[PDB]
RNA sequence: GAACGUGAGCUGGGUUUAGACCGUCGUGAGACAGGUUAGUUUUACCCUACUGAUGAUGUGUUGUUGCCAUGGUAAUCCUGC
RNA sequence: ACUAUCCAGCGAAACCACAGCCAAGGGAACGGGCUUGGCGGAAUCAGCGGGGAAAGAAGACCCUGUUGAGCUUGACUCUA
RNA sequence: CCAUAUCCGCAGCAGGUCUCCAAGGUGAACAGCCUCUGGCAUGUUGGAACAAUGUAGGUAAGGGAAGUCGGCAAGCCGGA
RNA sequence: GCCUUGAAGCCUAGGGCGCGGGCCCGGGUGGAGCCGCCGCAGGUGCAGAUCUUGGUGGUAGUAGCAAAUAUUCAAACGAGAACUUUGAAGGCCGAAGUGGAGAAGGGUUCCAUGUGAACAGCAGUUGAACAUGGGUCAGUCGGUCCUGAGAGAUGGGCGAG
């Protein structure tokens, strides 16, 4: 389907 | 968290539906109130701007390091040729506000008053106020008639004169006239009737309403510039280069909670064709027009007491986009709202005039009539052909 | 074949019918609830207008995106355009429809447009190429079509 | 009508391109009817279908400023982009010498 | 102050992936609350709100001239004789 | 200068409980819907990006699991 | 056929895929600019008008890094 | 027991029953089988499961049909021309080319006549589409021959095979 991200970016990053 | 430095907004929220206005013509809001010891006089009139240029004169302000001296300083120029009276109109006073009367017309109504109404004249058969000019000429019409300018001095305190302009004498492609309500401030309701029922069906010039050094309003609809940013309508800071999705932008609107926008951020849209009214501006000259004794006389519009050329107010090639001035005219200080063709209002000071900026007086000593469609260099013809000589033209 | 809403004197009117149409159901409606309740001849000029920019259809249900023009203040509306094909296709059923009322032997300058009706229609299949991969489809919106005319004036 | 087997057969017969072929615009008739060859070598010879000339190319403009050049100009200071041993270099001169 | 206002408004210097360098610790793979360098920032054509633009209700139709509810609202400081 | 804009012709998608004007109050403690007040007028056009705790990916941060795998060794049991 | 339409890339996809031949002028020159032989119809459509925001190009009085994490980007010099 | 003097199924502002699950009548369509009682047996009753398969909507006549300078005038065929063809004019490629020939791969795409349903993201009188027919000629051009890095039988050895 759609596309989206990269998944080496993640968009919800909180550590 | 508040904001870092501190800044005032841009803009002014009075201004603030910035749309284009539903006129071509300036209405006016409010009148001078009215004194009944005075004689029975008018309040504003209509004029068409023309063009600009600029002016010498001499200086007697007290106390400065510019007195008895010469200075510069540019203008206005206004057509103005004498207006025509047609109707009458009395209101009352109420606890809702005005309300108004009665009306009344007169018998001689030229056509090209009668082209204000008729969108479309050329297909018309112009059968306008062909019924009501038939009870002048009639017997229970004068009954029927004067029966109301009686009520008219009973049952109302306000009195309003119809008048409109001659449209023939200009160069313009138009031919319909521009109405306008008047206000006549005097004495008595009693005198203000018989004042006007005599003034009916005639003409009324500049000189019966103005004056040299006066001060007055202007009222007229700017110029057009169309559909605009926020960069042009509201002057805020251009972004920097590094920005993305645009540049010329306001970043930031609101915050979260009060989860709507406010009619106090800048937006994009609009710009000029807009109402305005500004005031104190001098009348410092007030010109004849052209006229015949037996012959031409086209000096008196344009010669102070010291130049003594036979030079008129009109430029060589005339006026930009205008064309040729050919009637009495009033001269401004400084500028004025709109284009070029279009039409002001001239309104009498709604104050008291005590400084001396204002109650000084004036004296010309040069006027400038070089072409403005490039770099003018000679003031007249005459002059032209003088210094440089006979050309090919022989 | 049996059409909807069989009329109320069959002597006095006469009918047509098209199917399986490649214009656009959408345009194609809007210009029949214009063209109805007319008499023919005036229509026929109606729609040469339409071609050549000179009259209008106005957009009233199917209106999303749709701009404004000058011409729909004699329809009350501000909206419009000017579907030529649909009106061609339009044009070559009256045709049909006024002779087959010659045929019948009826006066020809006296009809009516009582009853125009459109339908949708099976859909027309192809492909477009999009990105990441990925395919979607371009698929077609044909019509029918069915009218009736009647003799009163 | 279509005539472009026809334009592709002359040029192979005068040994031109396509673009060096005048076909009458008047008479199309007699030449569609020219679906083969020795239709159409009889049409070359009645003068229907003729080979175009050659655009000028000339070469006064250089014969003239190189006759400059042999005298002398066209050849200063600010005219000149390589080293003098481009132009021509020292080996050579040796060499001759 | 307003979700320590505001990343489909910017930037991405720091912090907080993947490579790598020193010091201290661990036999060791590796750790540091120690330091240093390089490093992909997506989508508006929907509803609303906001700004601008047509039109709508009624007054028999249509036009000219005008009144006012209601809402906004703006002027501010210093020097010199 | 190419677009965006208008017209002719052809013509998709993601997303979608129902839907879509605000303040305060209480409530799973930050409501479009409830309560008390403010108010409320067809159908639409170009934009912009405040909200919809907007779309995407059954949270890689943290914890649990008597679920795993890569790597090391002085862990346990074995082996070429 | 041998490639901005016959090959692979889901497709007549701005991608990628081994070689031969190789004129005139300027100029050091298979650089870049114009032309002849041979080839084409502007690269999956057209017409009207010149708003906003964009993308690619340019210019700016006086001052000259005061901007910004950082002279990032642009500009100066440029051949003999 | 019901039935081609009309079964099942389906639709229904119609008449009615039962607390409810559900049911009986009436009217239209339709064309061949179906039900009630006492017992038996079970692949037996859906709103959902980021359920599975198929189909259809708002979105929406919207976003879009913008990398590489560029078209114009007349005539002809034709029901029919912004786009076909012919001519003329203006322009680009600029010999490391948008030119003329070939290997790998494709496999009839090649050539003529005809067509305009479908396809050629607009159109088309055109087409590498559709239909019907035709077309590749060798003692000397290549293979075939030789061997290369290397692969691989016999004898022998090993191995449950
Ligand atoms: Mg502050
Ligand atoms: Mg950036
Ligand atoms: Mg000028
Ligand atoms: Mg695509
Ligand atoms: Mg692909
Ligand atoms: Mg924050
Ligand atoms: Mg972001
Ligand atoms: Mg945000
Ligand atoms: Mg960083
Ligand atoms: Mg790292
Ligand atoms: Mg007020
Ligand atoms: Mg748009
Ligand atoms: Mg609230
Ligand atoms: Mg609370
Ligand atoms: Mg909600
Ligand atoms: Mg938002
Ligand atoms: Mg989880
Ligand atoms: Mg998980
Ligand atoms: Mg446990
Ligand atoms: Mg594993
Ligand atoms: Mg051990
Ligand atoms: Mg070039
Ligand atoms: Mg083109
Ligand atoms: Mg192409
Ligand atoms: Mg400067
Ligand atoms: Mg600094
Ligand atoms: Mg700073
Ligand atoms: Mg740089
Ligand atoms: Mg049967
Ligand atoms: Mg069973
Ligand atoms: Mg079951
Ligand atoms: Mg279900
Ligand atoms: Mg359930
Ligand atoms: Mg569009
Ligand atoms: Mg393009
Ligand atoms: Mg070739
Ligand atoms: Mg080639
Ligand atoms: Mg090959
Ligand atoms: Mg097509
Ligand atoms: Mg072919």
């Amino acid at each position: 389907g759609m596309w989206r991200f990269y998944t080496e970016d993640s968009p919800g990053l909180k550590v | 968290s508040h904001r870092k430095f501190s800044a005032p907004r841009h803009g002014s929220l009075g201004f603030l539906p910035r749309k284009r206005s539903s006129r071509h013509r300036g209405k006016v809001k409010s009148f001078p109130k009215d004194d009944p010891s005075k004689p029975v006089h008018l309040t504003a009139f209509l004029g068409y701007k023309a063009g600009m240029t600029h002016i010498v004169r001499e200086v007697d302000r007290p106390g400065s390091k510019v007195n008895k001296k010469e200075v510069v300083e540019a203008v206005t120029i206004v057509e103005t040729p004498p207006m025509v009276v047609v109707g009458i109109v009395g209101y009352v006073e109420t606890p809702r506000g005005l309300r108004t009367f009665k009306t009344v017309f007169a018998e001689h109504i030229s056509d090209e008053c009668k082209r204000r109404f008729y969108k479309n004249w050329h297909k018309s058969k112009k059968k306008a106020f062909t019924k009501y000019c038939k009870k002048w000429q009639d017997d229970a019409g004068k009954r029927q008639l004067d029966k109301d300018f009686s009520s008219m001095k009973k049952y109302c305190q306000v009195i309003r004169v119809l008048a409109h302009t001659q449209m023939r004498l200009l160069p313009l492609r138009q031919k319909k006239a521009h109405l306008m309500e008047i206000q006549v401030n005097g004495g008595t309701v009693a005198e203000k009737l018989d004042w006007a029922r005599e003034r009916l069906e005639q003409q009324v010039p500049v000189s019966q309403v103005f004056g040299q050094d006066e001060m007055i309003d202007v009222i007229g609809v700017t110029k057009g510039k169309g559909y605009k940013g926020v960069t042009s309508r509201w002057h805020t800071k251009k972004l920097p280069r590094k920005t993305h999705r645009g540049l010329r932008k306001v970043a930031c609107i609101g915050a979260w909670h009060p989860a709507r926008v406010a009619f106090s951020v800048a937006r994009a849209g609009q710009k000029g064709y807009h109402h305005r009214t500004e005031i104190n501006k001098k009348i410092y000259k007030i010109g004849q027009g052209y006229l015949i004794k037996d012959g031409k006389l086209i000096k008196n519009n344009a010669s102070t007491d010291y130049d003594l050329s036979d030079k008129s107010i009109n430029p060589l090639g005339g006026f930009v986009h205008y064309g040729e001035v050919t009637n009495d005219f009033v001269m401004l200080k400084g500028c004025v709202v709109g284009t070029k063709k279009r039409v002001l209002t001239l309104r009498k000071s709604l104050l008291v005039q005590t400084k001396r900026r204002a109650l000084e007086k004036i004296d010309l000593k040069f006027i400038d009539t070089t072409s403005k469609f490039g770099h003018g260099r000679f003031q007249t013809v005459e002059e032209k052909k003088a210094f440089m000589g006979p050309l090919k033209k022989d | 074949v049996r059409y909807s809403l069989d009329p109320e004197n069959p002597t006095k009117s006469c009918k047509s019918r098209g199917s399986n149409l490649r214009v656009h159901f959408k345009n194609t409606r809007e210009t029949a609830q214009a063209i109805k309740g007319m008499h023919i001849r005036k229509a026929t000029k109606y729609l040469k207008d339409v071609t050549l920019q000179k009259q209008c259809v106005p957009f009233r249900r199917y209106n999303g995106g749709v701009g404004r023009c000058a011409q729909a203040k004699q329809w009350g509306w501000t909206q419009g355009r000017w579907p030529k094909k649909s009106a061609e296709f339009l044009l070559h059923m009256l045709k049909n429809a006024e002779s087959n009322a010659e045929l019948k032997g009826l006066d020809v300058d006296s009809l009516v447009i009582e009853h125009i009706q459109v339908n949708k229609a099976p859909k027309m299949r192809r492909r477009t190429y999009r990105a990441h991969g990925r395919i979607n489809p371009y698929m077609s919106s044909p019509c029918h079509i069915e009218m009736i005319l009647t003799e009163k004036e | 009508s279509m005539l472009r087997l026809q334009k592709r057969l002359a040029s192979s017969v005068l040994r031109c391109g396509k673009k060096k072929v005048w076909l009458d615009p008047n008479e199309t008739n007699e030449i569609a009817n020219a679906n083969s060859r020795q239709q159409i070598r009889k049409l070359i010879k009645d003068g229907l279908i003729i080979r175009k000339p050659v655009t000028v190319h000339s070469r006064a403009r250089c014969r003239k400023n190189t006759l400059a050049r042999r005298k002398g100009r066209h050849m200063g200071i600010g005219k000149r982009k390589g080293t003098a041993n481009a132009r021509m270099p020292e080996k050579v001169t040796w060499m001759r010498r």
